[PDB]
RNA sequence: CCACAAGUCGAGCAGGUACGAAAGUAGGUCUUAGUGAUCCGGUGGUUCUGUAUGGAAGGGCCAUCGCUCAACGGAUAAAAG
RNA sequence: UUCUAACUCUGUCCCGUGAUCCGGGACGAGGACCGUGUCUGGUGGGUAGUUUGACUGGGGCGGUCUCCUCCUAAAGAGUAA
RNA sequence: AUAGCACUCUGCAAACACGAAAGUGGACGUAUAGGGUGUGAUGCCUGCCCGGUGCUGGAAGGUUAAUUGAUGGGGUUAGCG
RNA sequence: GAACCCACUGUCGUUGAAAAGCCAGGGGAUGACUUGUGGAUAGGGGUGAAAGGCUAAUCAAGCCUGGUGAUAGCUGGUUCU
RNA sequence: UAUAAUGGGUCAGCGACUUAUAUUCAGUAGCGAGGUUAACCGUAUAGGGGAGCCGUAGAGAAAUCGAGUCUUAAUAGGGCG
RNA sequence: CUCCGGGGAGGCGGCAAAUAUCCUUUGAUCCGGAGAUGUCUGAAUGGGGGAACCCACCUACUUUAAGGUAGGUAUUGCAACAUGAAUACAUAGUGUUGCAAGGCGAACGAGGGGAAGUGAAACAUCUCAGUACCCUUAGGAAAAGAAAUCAAUUGAGAUUCC
């Protein structure tokens, strides 16, 4: 499913609103994609499915911290 | 349940001691061509006619 | 991002300079390969504290 | 005059005015056609209101502007077989 | 115009493995393009919801739909096709 | 419908179709192949028109969206009064 | 030209022997043939040598149950003195 | 409408203006410039519970005034009382 | 069927009579409590399957022929232990032991999705309505809850229901 491993973002629902104010169901999707990160402490590449906000959090906190946090929630990475 | 006021009518009518008062029509625009007498005699409030009082009462139960 | 250079680069600087680079450059080329480290307080303090002399002696 | 909403005539009182020596005449044109409700907004004023208080924004009142809404009491801002 | 390090391969080899899926490893060919997310202009009977007036010597076609003057209107007012 | 004929698209991870995606058919095929459209064995043949709509190729002049935010005009108050 | 598969004409039958038949004639009958068993495609979808045909005697959008006691300016009815 | 306009073969049984809340008017009973409690408590149709509602004053868009008030330069005139 | 307690002249369930045989004052039938037994299908869990069927393996004992009894043999998640590639350390993978879960059921709760008939005397904004319905998942209740809340004489004091 389209779920980010770092933030938990997922598609949401909303409306298309026309100029005549007709309303139609739509979805908003995350900016999801796969990326490989070098885990030094284990000497290996780890593949994650995440958003660009997830990348910003990784740049802010470091990859090993995020990996430990994810393993703390029972994720197999 | 409770009776509900017709808010459009509530915005048009107000209650006096023995009836209802209202504003006069034809004073919103297109005023240059109208004579001074019509301009000044269509200004102010008048009373609601007895033929429309019953309908106003049904539409505004609490005023 | 803010990066301090563990090892010299032709134009970014030489042996421990701190400098700003675009995010993709540091994220995809420098940090995985070990030619730089991000400018956090802990990493920076570790940089000057102990490994500064060893890195300087490891000039090549 | 009239179902309503509307429409028509009006002596006379107060202020300012024009024309007449004056008594006086003048609130458009001999008259009856030349027109469009409400809603929503624009412009000029204003001793009204102003979500703690002082202001302000917005609203109200007075004057005025935008419809061949002509299927002309005008079902929508927006529609052929 | 070059480069490789993100990214792509429904290309080759090795392992999981008794496997034309998949994952990892090594190459090769591309490469900051292609592709995806949010915003945005165009196109869009492919699909969906609907609209497409009334009078009327049946309905359609034609004409008409609001206002003013005269006659019909029977010496007050009003009076239809 | 048909054998025959013609136009047109498709260079392979093909065009095209199904599906939300993963994927599947096309095809374990490769322009002498595959899809769409029209005509309809065979004989003789198949005239003129590119103004309209469509398709294909050009141009970088006019107009135009998101984004960007230069200037100008208001509100408020330190102070001057 | 028999079996087998079809359905061109006529009489009969029409509360039928039969919710599509019998009888007398008729067409194909080594092929784009007929048939058994078991599978696949599901409703704005499927399938169709194309008739809007077929999808359980039902098809210009199957059947069942729910929204549901849909709405009906229309037709009917509305009980002793 | 005897109508050749509709409905009924006959009998017996069943079959259609209701219920809850709000409001207005008319009767009737209590109290009377006053009338009345809601939820709730309560060995519970009692007794407590006065928050609230209607009446007792209008005018004005409103600020404001108040047996007056609005309009206006106006104590004039006029509208609502 | 067994034990304990109650009870004191009948009883062998009903449709469904009668017969026949019986049981019972050495305490029956019956009533209450605690045990024992409890075929096959069904989450069904050894593999399969057209539910109530087909086919197996392992161990301990037992039989003498082609068997019997008892137990075990699902998947996933977690923990421990063992083993173990490409690849040198490792890791992935593989296996054993122990623990847990799955299914069913009225309403009420919380969350993820979400109409149209109808009304507007037409209809698109709007209404119907976050209703009907689909999906996931608790508990005896759930949810909420101890102010970065209201108020405006500088006062109140968490949430929920009338």
């Amino acid at each position: 499913s389209k779920v980010c491993q770092v933030t938990g973002k997922r598609p949401v629902v909303g409306n298309n609103v026309s100029h005549a104010n007709n309303k139609t169901k739509r979805r908003f999707e995350p900016n999801l994609h796969h990326h490989r990160f070098w885990l030094e402490s284990e000497k290996r590449f780890v593949r994650l499915r995440l958003t660009t906000k997830g990348m910003r959090i990784i740049d802010k906190l470091g990859i090993e911290k995020v990996v430990a946090d994810l393993r703390a929630q029972g994720q197999k990475i | 349940a409770k009776l509900k006021t017709r808010r459009g009518a509530a915005k048009r009518f107000k209650a006096t001691a023995n009836g209802f008062k209202r504003k006069q029509a034809f004073k919103r625009h297109i005023l240059t061509k109208k004579s001074a007498k019509r301009i000044r005699q269509l200004r102010g409030c008048v009373m609601v006619h007895v033929s429309d009082v019953a309908s106003v009462r049904r539409m505004c139960p609490y005023i | 991002m803010d990066v301090i250079l563990l090892q010299r680069i032709k134009n970014l600087g030489k042996l421990g300079d701190k400098v700003s680079v675009k995010a993709g450059y540091g994220r995809n080329f420098l940090i995985p390969q070990g030619k730089a480290v991000a400018a956090t307080e802990a990493n920076t303090a570790a940089f000057e504290a102990r490994r500064a002399e060893l890195e300087k002696q490891e000039a090549e």
